[PDB]
């Protein structure tokens, strides 16, 4: 459905890691209420959020059993920290 | 072509004698997919433009000659 | 000994990388194949939306902090080719 | 009188068209000008959401399918009292699988 | 799966010779930035602006700061207190802290930092790492030589994947410490006597290279050469950022002498045209051989700095570090600077060997790069195993900052 | 003698134009889009034939 477009005509690309020249243009964020917010009033006001909590966790692949603090819904306590994952030691 | 949003009059009060209001221009604005234009036209254009009845959101279609 | 102590005095069993003699290397980033290795992650490239708003030109897409999937976009001298294309 | 036409050439020589509309109030019924809400609101139904269709029944508020009809005709009858318990708190299971929770289908 | 970052709630600190960079991670800038340099009653201390730049009795000026390491540590734990109270506004027990630290930090130093922070502040996570690593880390580099001239030094520090490379740092004393010490030298050889704001009642205009016309207070108690000279330094620190310009070529007087002057107001109304002086003082920075009165030839300039460091490590990585050079520090915000280094450069590098300096030239990128540095490491969820914690110092001392911190 | 004033009208028009044109040029500055919806950064299939 949705077009990119690498063509043959034209046939030029650019890389960079960061910004290509200090000229560029910003990028484009998502949004919902770009069309105005009585566009959308249904929609927003026919749901509710999810709770979040300011809450402790544990094993990053640590070995002290330290607990630190971050945000996530509330229905995800108990659940490991997905970035324990990368702690892949050397052989 | 596209869609009209302005139907707005320009205004330079006089023709150079006595007077009421002169317009001078018509500005219509179009836009369609790409953009937003502004166009000041002949203002012979308002009497064609009522006999095709076009409001603000309608859509029309103009030829250059 | 025609290179001198520098010969390639080959080893059993090793695996030898080739040097760059054409043209320099680069990083993998801001750097095309004309010059380096070319990771299209960060390769911009000529994009367009399903609302009206045209070709935004050169983009990538990279995903932000908290989720958020954003196109970033590079100046080009020809972006006014581009738009009306 | 509106003055259909005025052209008189007098500068670069050129050519030009000089309405004058006179007695002021003929020139807002020729230019009324405009200002449309340039998109509606999107409606969804209330039950099982998806985009609306049809329209509103003879009174309240649109809906998607018949099913979700029945169930707002089923609703109705707890609020013409005009007073009593939620009518619309999680009312019939008005399409209840929470991705993100939902309120009661009470909008009107 | 897994997920992006996570804040964490960490504070980042950014401790330097002219000013303290502090804020939370995650943002994109520091979220205050005030003078390090602070008074001194006696003891009771006076810190940032405002309560600095009034004037007051026997009070001297001082910096907690030595070659960018702590000595006075009476005044650094001021200025943490004073920042935890007036800025952070916030309990010490419950951010994690990130602290930068001079890439030739001693050991002692650093145990001693750590045991300050968890045994007084009582903090609940502590990490420290190095200035390059984070100016590295602020442009999206793990690789590569951070020229850094600031207040006391001018050093480049290779950096290769996260770490510094010791042995090939080189420093330089020839920075915005030198070219005030220089600016002072030509107002004295311009005979413009130089008065502080504080000093000044009112004003009245004059022409260009005429005598001021000011009152003085009247009402000034007796203070300090210390707090005095310092003041003086603030005003030759804005003649720095305002007049001064680096020659894009090696400085002839006849070119510099055409080109157009530059115009600025002293304090007490004393105005003039700056001509050629003000390309020759910065020209120290790279040819300090022609420098009057410098103690002999032996010394470097920044491009050489830059050479000799890169030349001193493997051969290697040296194609990485030339192919990025990331300058960074405040002395590096004289007009052309860059424009210089770079020439400069290109005339000295290698051509098998491709050169190129990172696009940084703000006043935020290059005085915060360690700072935006520290918030983007401490944003990381794959950082949050590498934090010291309070339990990990209380099994372990002060001395597990030197197997976790390297 | 009208053609005076005929004159000074069209060099007053031209002056109003060539000022409008100005505030055009000034209007298409800044950045032109700083957003795009939803079902755009979300659609995935992004595909070149």
């Amino acid at each position: 459905t949705l077009t990119f477009k690498r063509p043959e005509g034209m046939h030029r690309e650019v890389y960079a890691l960061l910004y290509s020249d200090k000229k560029d243009a910003p990028p484009l964020l998502p949004s919902d209420t770009g069309q105005g917010y009585r566009t959308v009033k249904a929609k927003l006001g026919s749901k509710k959020v999810r709770p979040w909590k300011w809450m402790p966790f544990t094993n990053p692949a640590r070995k002290d059993g330290a607990m630190f603090f971050h945000w996530r819904r509330a229905a995800e306590e108990g659940k490991d920290y997905p970035f324990a994952r990368f702690n892949k030691t050397v052989q | 072509e596209g869609e009209v949003t302005e139907l707005t009059p320009c205004e330079t009060e006089n023709p150079m004698g006595g007077y009421g209001k002169t317009i001078s221009h018509v500005i219509i604005g179009l836009k369609t997919a790409k953009g937003t234009k502004q166009l000041k036209l002949d203002p012979s254009i308002f009497e064609s433009l009522q006999k095709e009845r076009v409001e603000a959101g309608d859509v029309i279609y103009i030829e250059a000659n | 000994d025609p290179d001198g102590p520098f010969a390639f005095r080959r080893k059993a069993g090793c695996q030898y990388y080739a040097p760059h003699l054409d043209q320099t290397g680069n990083w993998p980033w801001t750097s095309p194949k004309d010059g380096g290795l070319g990771d299209v992650r960060y390769r911009y490239c000529l994009t367009t939306l399903t609302v009206p708003q045209r070709c935004i030109g050169f983009a990538r897409r990279r995903v932000g902090r908290g989720g958020r999937v954003l196109l970033d976009r590079a100046h080009s001298d020809y972006d006014s080719v581009f738009h009306h294309l | 009188p509106i003055i259909t036409y005025h052209s008189v050439t007098v500068p670069a020589r050129c050519s030009r068209t000089f309405i004058t509309f006179s007695d002021d109030a003929t020139f807002e019924e020729w230019f009324p000008q405009g200002r449309p809400p340039k998109v509606p609101v999107r409606e969804v139904c209330p039950v099982t959401h998806r985009p609306a269709l049809y329209r509103d029944p003879v009174t309240d508020i649109p809906y998607a399918t018949a099913r979700a009809f029945k169930i707002i005709r089923e609703a109705y009858k707890k609020y013409i009292t005009a007073h009593g318990l939620p009518p619309t708190a999680s009312a019939l299971g008005p399409g209840p699988p929470p991705p993100e929770p939902l309120p009661g289908s009470g909008p009107r | 799966g897994v997920y992006g970052g996570d804040e964490v709630g960490a504070l980042v600190f950014d401790i330097g010779s002219y000013t303290v960079r502090a804020g939370y991670a995650g943002e994109d800038c520091p979220k205050v930035d005030f003078p390090t340099a602070i008074g001194m009653v006696v003891p009771t201390y006076y810190i940032d602006t405002n309560a600095l730049r009034v004037p007051r009795e026997n009070m001297e000026a001082i910096s907690p700061l030595k070659n960018g390491m702590v000595e006075d540590w009476d005044s650094f734990q001021a200025i943490l207190d004073h920042t935890y109270k007036m800025h952070v506004k916030s309990e010490a027990s419950l951010h994690p802290v990130l602290m930068s630290e001079a890439p030739w930090n001693t050991r002692a130093k650093r145990e001693k930092l750590t045991e300050l922070m968890f045994e007084h502040y009582n903090i609940p996570a502590f990490f420290l790492c190095k200035t390059a690593v984070l100016t590295a880390f602020a442009n999206g580099r793990s690789t590569g030589l951070i020229l850094d001239s600031g207040a006391t030094h001018t050093t480049a520090i290779p950096v290769h994947d996260g770490y510094v490379l010791q042995q090939g740092i080189v420093k330089s004393p020839l920075a915005g410490d030198f070219i005030t010490m220089q600016c002072r030298e030509l107002f004295q050889e311009m005979n413009i006597e130089l008065v502080p704001p504080y000093m000044i009642a009112s004003k009245e205009a004059v022409r260009e290279g005429s005598p001021a016309n000011w009152k003085r207070k009247e009402k000034l108690p007796q203070v300090t050469r210390s707090w005095h000279n310092y003041m003086c330094n603030c005003v030759i620190q804005d003649f720095q950022a305002s007049v001064l310009q680096v020659s894009d070529s090696t400085y002839d007087e006849q070119v510099a002498a055409q080109m157009p002057t530059v115009h600025y107001e002293f304090p007490n109304g004393y105005n003039c045209d700056f001509g050629a002086e003000r390309l020759k003082i910065p020209e120290g920075l790279f040819d300090p051989s022609n420098v009057k009165g410098l103690s002999g030839n032996t010394m470097l300039g920044v491009s050489h700095v830059v050479t000799t460091s890169v030349g001193m490590c493997d051969i290697d990585i040296r194609p990485g570090l030339y192919g990025s050079v990331i300058v960074a520090g405040g002395n590096t915000l004289i007009q052309s600077f860059t424009d210089r280094l770079n020439r400069e450069l290109s005339q000295k590098t290698p051509p098998s060997m491709r050169l190129k300096l990172i696009a940084n030239n703000t006043t935020v990128e290059r005085r915060f790069s360690s700072w935006i540095g520290g918030s983007i490491l401490a944003s990381l969820g794959t950082f949050q195993q590498m934090w010291i914690s309070k339990q990990e110092y209380e099994e372990g001392g002060k001395q597990c900052v030197e197997r976790k911190c390297p | 003698a009208v053609m005076t004033a005929v004159r000074a009208w069209e060099f007053w028009n031209l002056k109003t134009l060539q000022e409008r044109e100005a505030r055009l040029r000034l209007e298409q500055e800044e950045a032109e889009l700083l957003t795009y919806t939803r079902e755009d950064a979300y659609s995935m299939e992004y595909v070149y034939e």
